[PDB]
This record gives structure tokens, C-alpha cells and sequence, in this order.
């Protein structure tokens, strides 16, 4: 038993990882091949990063100006070229533990491990979900730019998280393997900001249901209600207040029966609302009233 | 408003 | 094992049924020991029906303008008085059935058992509840009015009702046995009305009860929802519009739990309507929508 | 920003993952260099039931009752040792991918990344906390056995928990790697209890500070002011700033409560700035200020 | 225990209080030992309110176009004489009643009580305090003026408002006892609006104090513990006590938020027994424990 | 012109406030004709504090164990007697000041005026809702028991509070002026504690009235409406979510009627919830979907 | 002033409204120029109809077989050509009443008129809304299958519907005049059936203006409420329940400020509901309870 | 209807 | 079910 | 608490 | 539940 949230063995994803340094600037690089990814505006400086200009501000640059790095061995970068907001540099390389791998694009609801590295190295790695406004909510220090999201299946590493910046909100933006932003989101420190997030229904019965293998199932029970909180859908379809002195009234055959009164109340309660759909209740169906507790123990 | 990251 | 309305068993109050006449008119009373209580209204001629005086027509009534008998064994009436809406009337014997006997005054919700009498002769018992408005719901044809209800309460006789009249409604009003009417009426042909119902709650509770004793408790067992039902909720506490599809996708957990995605539905349907009360799912006190299915599917067998 | 348990990167570990089978049970077993160790039940079938005698077990079983199994070649079992809980089996062929590694007794309060394999192969990572009642509350299903808890620290895995068993309620226990277990359990399969474990306060206040330095920081002290910062403060809100013999006066008062006038500014100088989320202050909203501190002083 | 906003008992002002009338136009008036005060312009009709000559629109009228009754009781007026927006009328008779009683001039920000007089009489005492602004926000009504208003030190009554008019704001502002009015306002039905009303500050504070004082400490941004004091709270709800090499550990989280240990601890030690109420850490609303002083810096390099 | 929480004159009520001491221990009562009522808790000590024999502490005083005292003018006890919670003590005079008054026992919902005394003598007056659950929310400090609560029935003084106790909430018991508690409560120091509250409503009306009178009447003009609150009454009730776009598409008309859109909506949002009740717009009596907004304009400028 | 439902003039219209006939089978046509529109079908007997094969229909006949008659006239058919299902018969005349004209596809929740008329000639006029189910609903009689529903502005006649048959339900489908069915309705007498249709709330709102500017103006004010329709929603904010005594008791209050008391609790009623919005009643926020109706009466 | 039977 | 019409 | 004054 | 594994 059980139920934690869990993340992929990152060991396939951990050796992709480069170190990508441009200036006294350097994220994390997703090499694949002969060609490793990144966010662009690793080109960027502090004093950049304004409104900046990308490829007025790419090939100002070129080939010698990227320090890729496989921990150890420098790979060298044969051809640079923009692709969205990524960078595929080219390498001297194909990178030897590439693994059978495939670029999605993740749908809200879906979920994926980030493996979070910083300079080009494995920090750790934990479960996110793509909420359905496009942000995501993980932890991203400064320097964690290029850091992935995955998921694992056999033996295909899936990449379709490569992660950009951080909404004002304190959520994360990040962009598939194309390059393309997930939402609306430029690269770009703007007055920009997370859409109006709203929570992922099938992903909570998903838990539910998940609740109840381990066997946490109390929820699923009829749930019961309070005194004032039964008046209160009394009154609709015209019943007398329930009180307190009716309640240690009804005790007898709460006893007798073992229900509580407010659990029986609950049950009259939907009754009322949701209806009967057509079972009978002692061979009736309008609920009987001119009987009252006690013409009930007698008649027991 | 937002970091680049 | 069964459950029907039941009456007390009118045996000892039967012993008590006479009726009274005023020379025409006919009630039924209620001999008990030497006194005969009696609607006040037996004084009167169906001229007087309109808005009577009445103590005016009873100060005109001699001491025996009243012939009360049961069976026969004929009594005469040695003294009478008006006490609020029923006559007293001391009679030369005393009911050599008179049980132990009460003249409470029943409260809105209380039923109790009546006994259709005509002519101080039994003919018929039923049960009846004193509606919140203060009317009762019985069967009540001419020359019934006297006609009583009691309870039955360890070795005593409880009287709590005896019959007047009956609003054009179609039900019937009453006083307790001291002559003070159940409500507003009174006992005059002026068309009055009855307040606005209600329905009894506690006696729908006791009666629900009676229906889990009996081996009916699907109700308790309770819910399953509609897929519109659902969304509106969803819509109201921002959670995504379930779909068709996704109740697919559940499917498989929904099959090997055994317990079907819409009843699952009913209950995440209102876990945030009211609460995880103090509670916790999966050592948690919020809802978690950041696990797929089949991230679920995928950490257990 | 963010903040989320996330786990060791699992890499370095999951080359180490072979699987164990005594016969008639297959389980997990850490792969190091020529020694593979595991559970020490991997030899039993089920009538070891509640009750199992260990130590004499074999010269039933001597060596090639043993699997062992990884990638998918194999590992002849070429000796085997009864390493308190668990076995030591010494085997023909070394493990290219052996990682530099501790061996520790971690102690409650502190967490470790659990990698849950089944059948040799990883599927998940994950934090765990041993509980001051020497359980910790993962996500096992039947396979698990053998998964190990490790940490990192510098290049060198450390590791600190072979997985053994699942108490009554749901939580589990099992040892480290030196073989003594993990509490008062014992590999058995007889009920056993689970202490009463107590709040890991050094965590909740690291948690906490954790929590401030993103910046979710609204409890406490931070707090006291001089008298300028508040009547400036003040005919920002319209307050008519206060004089010294303004305190003086709410001296005696001052006195009674033992709070500082200075710090009264302090507190109610929050609530001109952040309200009051709505909350009674003698049940109003609104601060009053038709009563004199004389007539407070009067009426107390 | 308690607050609530209370008033001196009207007692030894209710007997000062008489009935100032001149032909339809009646109000209040102040009847210390042989003189009524009240405002002038009772000397008025409603259709000379808005530009009346008051010094000669007195005379014209005289001592016995003044019937000033206290109770039932007349007394002689034998002599007016306006006094600055009062009118100083002299009876011919000391009140028997009039207390160890002065004039004053309040200053704004000290609260007064209020006798609500109409037609002579007290209608009820409610308190007021006299904003900075110069106004007070009373509820008088129209025949109310010449209500005063007083304050009691052990014995002796202390009067600082008669009341005049009422600005369009919905506030009222009135006059000292003798006629001096407060703030720039004259009783001369017209332009006259309020300048803008500043808070009273110490009055704030106090009333903070008053709440203390009652339970209401929520509000309170304070305090410290000792690893002693909260080893202590931190018992009575099962944790760890903090040994002190915990204090150690922590230093480095210490030192990167300028936070010494202790003030989390006092900080803690506090919202462990009181709770969150409504509020999250780190979007939670139960108390995490499952990261060590490592994993935090770990994370949050 | 105002609105303020006003407390009936104290002034008749002052004249009738003495003090009672039983050696030492000093309550304040109630000087009536020449009876003197007040807490019977005052024959203690704060060592039968606990949980008191009243019926015996009381039987083993004497006639003049009594100190009552009046300003000074010292009363001495001729008789002596405990009624309810009360002691009646009649004394050798008779209050030449008591008024007209009465023993009224007040309604929970009901208002009545207190008058906190300290040793018989006056200090505070503030006005005071009997809870629905029993208590009452007043300023209470020691040595104040036997203060007063009053209404005034036109020239009738009516009594209708003493006060005895506080419970641990910070609330305040007492009794009616016949020793009879309001409440389940006891006078005896064994931690009580007070029902659940609740609003009173026809207090809140009157109230909301008392803001119509003053010129507050927004809370009239009733609501506007936000977009995804309507779209939530759209759904349920089967409309079209409303968007954006189309409030826009309307503008035009809701600049020309004046009505702009959500507050229309708020309109629609239950035309719908509660029908349109025997009336009918634009001759109908079911609402009209089949004219688009061109429609509209179309059809006149 | 004045609303009512109204038709476009259809003069314009009805000069285009030619009969077909095809056998014992005739239809309503909609001739344009050169061409002629007209459903297909009308190339069917009872007999067929079933899942008829059109095309296997179409050109079983040809040119001959169709008789379309502008009143008067006899029109000559030129080539025949199926489009979608429609007919586009090709004709040796242009119809000299042609209008300025174009074929839009209208959007649910528009409006057009309907000329509808059998055997050829112009029956009567009204105007339809399309129900965002996609039927419609109007008066069809069988023989009507040509008419055709339009908007003008100025002068340019604008077609969105030609109408081929009415669903079991008593709704009418039909197409535009490309032929495509307006909805998932295919014309073929089979068990199919119109949606599940939704009030078109645009059009509700549109209308209630129309009341408003023909002063019908009502509903606009604040509605009232009932008295168990109030404690209803008392319960919830925490409430006594309001009461008939209660009521008559406010009457005074009522009367002086000429307010129902059911009509001041409706407000009372949002004033829990919805809130108070920043604000301030009678200087307050939460709702005063300690002043009795009488307390107000004497202050006043 | 109101009819004292 | 449906009628062309 | 219960604390009759 | 007391249980391996």
C-alpha cells in the first residue's frame, strides 16, 4: 500500500544535461545527438533581457561565443540557428547515452518530471502538473534555465517541458522542445502574468479513487450535515424547523436503529432535494408526516 | 513584471 | 416487519360514548364518572347556526331540555353549565366505565386516536395528527360532532380532542376536552379559514426511522448524481466541466474500486460543497488534482 | 521560487538495480562492485508465514538457488553470507557502473530519496521522512522489497535503507545496509506496533524559514516601530499624528495590558496598511475612535 | 469584563432641562439656579431663518413673549438678553434642583454625553466625541436644540454643548454654554459645509488597549520565546523539544533571512497555539515537517 | 437626522440605587416603596464562592447582618426574606423617590437600558439586547452585581434586568426583578457556559429602516451582477452562457435606456429564479428569446 | 411605441419563387438569374424516401423530367446538377426580378424571415430565430419544401435557408443555399432527432431592453420575496427566523417609510447574499441587531 | 363552509 | 422518425 | 470562568 | 495489516 507523488528515474534524462555558457551567462542544455537545445536569451546579459532584440542580438554572436560542456569534455559548436525561443547548436558529437526519445507537447491535466539542474548538472527531480492555465508550480532557483519535464514509458524518454521563466505569481512558464512557449507567455521580463488557474476535475476523482486503494474511503459514505444547516433546506420545501429538544426526541430510535439523528437527516434532506427516482420508502412514496416518534416505538 | 529564469 | 397507522384500541373509551339531546338536535358525549362533556352547540336549532348567542340560548335551557342516555339505561340530568365550549351536564349515575382518565391538551404534531361516533355509538377509530396549523385531517359526517380522540398513556386514558366543526377546506377544527378550541376558529357557521400548513419534520424522521427498522435503508445509501447536476457544482467552485470522455478514461478505477464514477461524483460532488471536517483523504486536508489516472494506475496494481 | 519535495537524481542508483530470485520469489537487490545485497526473505515460501526460523536455512539452499539477474545477462552467485537482515552474495562478475558510496544509520528526523523498483527495474522516485517512530510513510506495492533509500552529498551515494515491511497501518519499515533495522521492528510477520511519533520541530522550522525566504512571510514580531515611522505613517491614513505626551497618557493603560504604546503603533500601523483581512476588533472593522483612553480607563 | 459605549447618568441634567417656547417655535433650554439658556433664533418662524437680524429681531419681543415651563411649572421670564448665539433669559425663580455645575470648552477629541431633549423633556442620553473637524455626529432631530451636553467629575456637572443646527453632511455642530460657537459655523441656515474630518488617533490606540484588555489580542505583532519558554508550548502538542544544537544546525537559514532562530521560534511557538485561520504557508494549511534544514538550502541554494 | 444607540434617562431609575453590605461583602440594589431587592449572592464570602448553600448561609443571618445604606440616610432591615435569587429586604423607610414602575420580564430580542453602579451610586448608562441565547453583552466590573437594566413605558419605569453573573465567553447572566434567572444558568461559580448565538432579525430590519430614514437607501436600488455569477444562473437554468462579446453587441441599447447590461442581467438572473409572478412584460408571460439585438434596434429609434 | 414580432417586406422575395414539379411530386423552387435552387428530394415518390440513393435518383431522370413554372411561365431546364441537397437547375431564362442578393450561412441565435408557400406562390410571411439546436420552429405544411428564409438590408436580399423537412418533435431543418444542412441532419426519413435545445440568453436580454423602452419596466426594480422564502436564507447567515408577528410589528416602520417589510428583507436577504460591497449603511458594516423596531421609533 | 357539523 | 417535407 | 460578579 | 514485502 501506499500513494506518494512520484517522480521518472531520471537516469535516462541525467545524461543529456550540458552546461551551456555564453558570457557570464550559462544555463542548462538538452543535447541530443549532435544538436543540444536551450532557451535563447542564454545570448543575454543582465542589461539585456529588457525588451531585447533575439537575433538582432543571435549572430551578433557566433560559433566560438558558446561554452557547451558534458561536465567533463567540451563539445564543440559546429553551426548555430534560432528556432522559436530554443537554440539548436550543433555539435562535434552525437552524445552517446542519447537515449529512444520523442518530442510532445503536453496537454493541461498531463503531467511530467522535471529533472531541475543547475549549470549543467542533476539537482534533483519531482512530479509537476501542467495546470490548465499553462504555468506550472515547481521550484526554480536563477540558473536552472534549461532544466527539463519528461515522461518515461519502456524505454522512450518524452520530453515536453523546457523551462523559461518565472510569472510574477511565483508559477513557471517553460516552452515544448519546438520552442513554442506553453500559453501566452513571451521570453521576456514584462509586466506579464499567469492566467486565472482553475483546478483539474478528473485528476481529483483520479486521487479519489486512489484514496479508496488504500483503503481511505470514508468520504464515499453518505456525508452527514448540521442542525441550522438542515433548516435551511427545510424551509424549502415546507417543513417545520428542526430543533434541538426534536433531536434527543428522535435519540430512542437513533439508538435503536444506530443512525444519528443528523445522519437521518441528512438522507430526509436529499430526499427532499434530488427527489425519490422512483423506489418507495415502506411501500410509499410522499413522504409520510402524521406519525410521529413513538407511534413508531410502539408499533416496535 | 516577470524573470527570465 | 410491517408498519401500517395503527389506533389505540378504543375498548375502554367506548364505555364512555352517550348521546345528548336538545330536543331535535343529537351530539354524542362523554360520560365520565357523573359529568357528560358535550359540545356546546347541541343547545341550538339550525336557525341559530348563522352566530349564535349562546349564553343567552342555554340561560333559556332548563335542567332537563336535556335527555342524555346510553343504550338506553336513561339519565336524567340533575345539573348543567357552560364551560367554554362544552356543557358540563352532571347526569343521576356515573359511568360504571369510566377507565383512568386525562384531559391533556395535545401539541400541533401529536397525533392521537379518534372514534367516529354517531349517536353515542361507536362505528369507526382512526389516527390522526393535529396539523402545525392547528387543523386536523379526519372523517367526520353529520351528527358526529362529540365525537372525541385520546391516547393511550401506561393504564390511562389521555383525552385530547373533541369535535366541533369542519372548514370549507374539507378538514375539521376542535377543542381539547376544557371547552378551549384548537386554534382561532370558533364555533360559529362564519366562513373562517385555516392558516398555511407545513409539514411535520420530526414525524418524517420518525417515520423514516420506522423505515430502516422495516429493512428499507437504500435511502440512506445515498445519492449518485447526474453528469449536468455535477458541473454545475464544478462550474461553481471553478473545477473543469467533467466530460463524456473523461468518465471513460476513469473507467478501469471506477471498475476495480467498484464504486462508478458519478457516485464517486456525488461525493467529491460537495467534499467541496462542505468540507473535509477536520478529516484528511490520502493524509491530506485539500483536494489533489495534481495525479493523471494514469499516473494512479501506473503506482498501484 | 518554488518549493516541492523533490528527490536526489536517481542516475547514479538505478545501474545498481538487479533482481533477486530465491525459487519461488523474485525481490529487488543493490548491485555493488561483487557483493548485490538484498532481503533476507528472499529465500522463503510463504510458511515462513508468521513465524520464520532464518539462520539455518541453508545448506538447503548453497549458492545457485540464486538468480540474480540484471540488465538481462546474469550474475553467477559464486558465495553468500547472512549479513544480519539481509545477504551478502559475492558474485562472479563485478559491476562496471559502481558508484562511489557510503554506507550509513541515518536517524529520525531526516529524509532520504527511496527508489522503488520492481523486478530489478526502477519505475518511480520519491522523498521519505523515518518518523521519530522509525516508519516512514511511502508508496510500496508487492515487488517493492530490496528498494533502497539513498542520499547524496557530494558525487559519493550514500545509502541508508533497504526496504523490508508494511505495518498495520499503512506505513512501513526496514533496515539500512549494515542489516540492523530501521526501529523495534523484526522481520517477522507477526502484528507489530509502531510507536507514537512526535513533530519533527527542527523541520517545521526550516520548512518555515523555507517559507520566508519565498517570501510567504506573514508571522510575527517584524514588527516594532519608532514614533516618526508611524506619524508618517499616520497622515497617510488621516490619523492625526501623535505627540510625546500622547504616549505619556496612554501610559497607565500601556502599564495594565504590559504592551508598549510603541508597540500598539507598531500594531495597529499594520493594520492601516494591510486592513484587516476582516476580523473582529471588539466586533467592529472599522478601528473606533469616539472613546478616549480615559474612558477606556474608566470603564476597566 | 466587557465594553460597551456608556453615558453618566442624565439624572442631575434632566432636572436643568425646560421648555422654551414664543409662539409655535418650542425648544430646549438649560435652567441653572435663576437663568435658561438656549439658542437664540427660538426667536423665529421659518421664514426668516436663512438672513435674520437676531441683535433687534430680539425686542420687538420681551419678557412675556417667553413662556418657559419646566414641567408643568411656568416661570416669570423677567428679563432677556441675547449672550453670542444663547439667549440669557432670567426667571423669577432659582432651580431647587440646579448641581455643583461650570461651563467648558471642549477640545476636540474628548468625548461628552448628550441629554436628547424634545419639548422639555430628556428622550435619551447617548455619547458623543467631539471630532476635530468641530462637528459631532449626534441623531437630533428637529425641536431638539438646547439639548446640552455634559460630562461629570465625581459631584459637579460640566457643560460644553448646547445644541444648534445641522449641516447637510448628516453631522450636527452646536455651541459652549455661552454661545460661543465651535468651529466656523454661525446658525444662519446657509452655506455653511464641514472641513475635512481627521481620525482621532489616541482614541484608536486606547480603544486597541480596551481590546486587549477584553481578549482581543489577535492583532498582536509580538512577542519571543526562549528555547526554554517554547521547549514548553512545544510539549504540549507533541513535537521535538529543540535541543540546542537544532539552534545550531539552523544557523546558516538564520543567517541567510536575517531571522534569528528564537523569533521563529516565538514565531511558531504562536501560530502552533492559535492556528493559521484561513491563511497558507507555502500553499498549505497544515504545518510541513518533512524537510530538513538541508533540503531547504539545498533548494533554495 | 442622525442615528446613535440611545439609553432611556436614567434620571428616575438614580433615585432608587442604594447599596447592601452583608459585613463586608457590598452589592448595589434596588430601593422600591420601602422594599430594597438585590442578588441574594451578596450573603457570602468569596469562600462560598464554589458552589454556595444559599437556603442555609441565609437562615443562619440575622435581621441586621444588613447594612443597607442610601447616600447616607442609613436604612436599617426590619424584615428579611429570599425570593428566587433575590433578597427582598424590606427597610424602616420608603423611597420618597420611587416612580412609577413595574416588574416586567423582557423577550430575548428585546432592548432595556442599564445603569452600571459601583456601591450604589450611578457611573454608567448604555443600552442592551437580550440575546437570543440568554446572555447579554454589557460592561460589567466587580462590585457591580445588582446594577439595573430599565425600560420607560410611558410614564411607567419597567425593570426588567439584575445583574448577577458573567460567564467565562465574557458575556453577562442575571434575573428578571422576581429572582428568576434568564437562562439555564445558576449563580455559582461551576463553569457554565452560554447556547450558540444567532442574529436577531427584526432587530436588523428595524435597523435597516432606521437607515432608509436617514437617507440610506442604496441597499434599495438592489444588486448589479457579475459576469460568472449570472453565467452560473445561466447554466442551471439551461440559458446560454453569456460572454464578453455580448455585452458589447448590447451596449448601444444599455447606453440608450440607461441600463447598463449586468445589472439587466441582474434582472434576468432570476426573472427566471423566482418567475415572473401573474405579471407580464411586453404582454407576455414567458421570456422571449426568438429577437436578436438588431432585432431590437430595428424595430425602433 | 410598440414590439412586435416582425417579417421583412417579402416582395423582393416572392418574385423568386418558382414551382417544380418532378412526377406527382412538387416543390418550391428559388430561381435566380439563370438557375434555379431547389431541394433534391423532389425527385422522389412516396415510395422512396426510405434511405433513398440520390444520383442513382438524379439521372436515372434528366432535363425533361423537371417542370418548373414561374406562375405564368414555363421555364425551360437546361442542364440539372446535384449540390450537396440541393438542385441547381440550370434554366433558358434570367428571372427579371432577380434582387440584389447573397447566400450566407446564418449563426444559431439569428434571425430571418420565412416566406413560406406551396406549389409556387407565396401563402403568408413571419420570422424565425435559429435555435442554437439548429432546427427551428415554424409553420410547415407538407408541399412547402422550396420556401426560403432571408434578412434584407437596403436592398441586398440575403438567402440562409431553404427548408427540406421537420423533425418528430415538430421542429423544422433545412439547409443553406449551398445545400448543407443546417445541424447533423441528413434529408432522409429516418429515427433521427433535433438536439437537446438551450434558451438563447442574448436574445433574452435584447428583448427585456425592448420591454424597458415600450416602458414596461417592472422586473427592473428589486424584486420581492415571500416570508418562508426568507428563512430559508436566514438559517444560512445565521438568522431568527422571521416571523407574521414579526412582520405586522415592522408595520409602523413600513408605513412611515413606505416600505413592505417582504420588500426591505429582500434586500435584507442580498445584503447577507452578495455581500455589502465597501459600502456603508448608517456609517456601519455588519449588520446592527442590537436596535428593536420601536428603538428606531422613538429616536425618530 | 365553516359548517359546526 | 423524421417527415421530408 | 462561570464568575458571579 | 502486520505484514511483508
Amino acid at each position: 500500500s501506499g500513494f506518494r507523488k512520484m517522480a521518472f528515474p531520471s537516469g535516462k534524462v541525467e545524461g543529456c544535461m550540458v552546461q551551456v555558457t555564453c558570457g557570464t551567462t550559462t544555463l542548462n542544455g538538452l543535447w541530443l545527438d549532435d544538436t543540444v537545445y536551450c532557451p535563447r536569451h542564454v545570448i543575454c546579459t543582465a542589461e539585456d533581457m529588457l525588451n531585447p532584440n533575439y537575433e538582432d542580438l543571435l549572430i551578433r554572436k557566433s560559433n566560438h561565443s558558446f561554452l557547451v560542456q558534458a561536465g567533463n569534455v567540451q563539445l564543440r559548436v559546429i553551426g548555430h540557428s534560432m528556432q522559436n525561443c530554443l537554440l539548436r547548436l550543433k555539435v562535434d558529437t552525437s552524445n552517446p547515452k542519447t537515449p529512444k526519445y520523442k518530442f510532445v507537447r503536453i496537454q493541461p491535466g498531463q503531467t511530467f518530471s522535471v529533472l531541475a539542474c543547475y549549470n549543467g548538472s542533476p539537482s534533483g527531480v519531482y512530479q509537476c502538473a501542467m495546470r490548465p492555465n499553462h504555468t506550472i508550480k515547481g521550484s526554480f532557483l536563477n540558473g536552472s534555465c534549461g532544466s527539463v519535464g519528461f515522461n518515461i514509458d519502456y524505454d522512450c524518454v518524452s520530453f515536453c517541458y523546457m523551462h523559461h521563466m518565472e510569472l510574477p505569481t511565483g508559477v513557471h512558464a517553460g516552452t515544448d522542445l519546438e520552442g513554442k512557449f506553453y500559453g501566452p507567455f513571451v521570453d521576456r521580463q514584462t509586466a506579464q502574468a499567469a492566467g486565472t488557474d482553475t483546478t483539474i476535475t478528473l485528476n481529483v476523482l483520479a486521487w479519489l479513487y486512489a484514496a479508496v486503494i488504500n483503503g481511505d474511503r470514508w468520504f464515499l459514505n453518505r456525508f452527514t450535515t448540521t442542525l441550522n444547516d438542515f433548516n435551511l433546506v427545510a424551509m424549502k420545501y415546507n417543513y417545520e424547523p428542526l430543533t434541538q429538544d426534536h433531536v434527543d426526541i428522535l435519540g430512542p430510535l437513533s439508538a435503536q436503529t444506530g443512525i444519528a439523528v443528523l445522519d437521518m437527516c441528512a438522507a430526509l434532506k436529499e430526499l427532499l432535494q434530488n427527489g425519490m427516482n422512483g423506489r418507495t420508502i415502506l411501500g410509499s412514496t410522499i413522504l409520510e408526516d402524521e406519525f410521529t416518534p413513538f407511534d413508531v416505538v410502539r408499533q416496535c | 513584471x516577470a524573470v527570465l529564469x
